[PDB]
């Protein structure tokens, strides 16, 4: 889940403050690639 | 030996300085809408 | 004897459990990892067998070979009704396993808000630390569970 990835621990600072992955990046499910976008009669779609 | 080097150093340097390196694209997907140009980035390529 | 009951409690067989205790089977029988019929019923979410087991004198604070109680299991796996029943019948709300982990830690980690409230209701030490110095609040912050974080303040 994105929640589990977001709390990946990158490092701990000297003051004990924790740097988590979600502190340097946005975490979301998204396409392996974003190159293909299809429409069926003008409406968003997928297909095979 | 004069320069305190060995064949290990030679091999490491050749592998680093004669190599193909993947980069990416300018304006690649998913883009910021309004992007006007999409182009491949070419980085290190093999010596000739 | 008890093995019959350990299995019947796991499978969730309400009748069998009754018949086996009418025959005088040990209700605190332990399997190879120290789990009692109450551990299994709590883990797999069989509330009826939990009640019928406690009614027959099931040790509600039994602990396995790593120190976890049926309340650890029920809280961890989101079995609200079983948590209440266990607590109603004298379950140590602050029980620590060998890692210093409490049912509140486990409920907090899985974001079972309703179960957290019940545990606090029965007097769960919000400041209890595990072997790594972590509280249920530390868990809620690390997980980013806003709803839970405020409940612990």
């Amino acid at each position: 889940s994105t929640e589990e990835f977001g709390k990946i621990l990158l490092k701990v600072n000297q003051d004990g403050s924790r740097v988590l992955l979600r502190d340097v990046a946005k975490i979301e499910l998204g396409g392996e690639n974003y190159d293909i976008i299809a429409e069926f009669n003008g409406q968003p779609a997928s297909g095979l | 030996n004069k320069f305190q080097l060995t064949p290990v150093d030679v091999i490491t340097a050749i592998k680093a300085q004669n190599a193909q390196v993947a980069a990416g694209q300018l304006g690649g997907t998913p883009p910021v809408k309004g992007q006007q140009l999409n182009a491949s980035i070419i980085a290190q390529t093999r010596l000739t | 004897l008890g093995k019959k009951l350990l299995e019947a409690a796991r499978a969730g067989r309400d009748d069998e459990v009754r018949i086996l205790m009418a025959n005088g089977a040990d209700v605190n029988a332990a399997d190879v990892v120290g789990w009692t019929p109450l551990h299994l019923a709590a883990y797999w979410g069989h509330l009826e067998i939990v009640e019928v087991l406690l009614k027959n004198g099931a040790d509600v604070n039994a602990y396995d070979t790593l120190g976890s109680t049926p309340l650890h299991l029920a809280a961890h796996f989101g079995h609200l009704e079983i948590v209440e029943v266990l607590l109603k019948n004298g379950a140590d709300v602050n029980a620590k396993d060998d890692n210093g982990i409490t049912p509140l830690h486990l409920a907090a980690n899985r974001g079972h808000l309703e179960i957290v409230e019940v545990l606090l209701k029965y007097g769960a030490d919000v400041n209890a630390q595990d072997k790594f110095g972590k509280t249920a609040f530390d868990i809620s912050i690390n997980n980013g569970n806003e709803d839970l974080a405020e409940i612990l303040q």
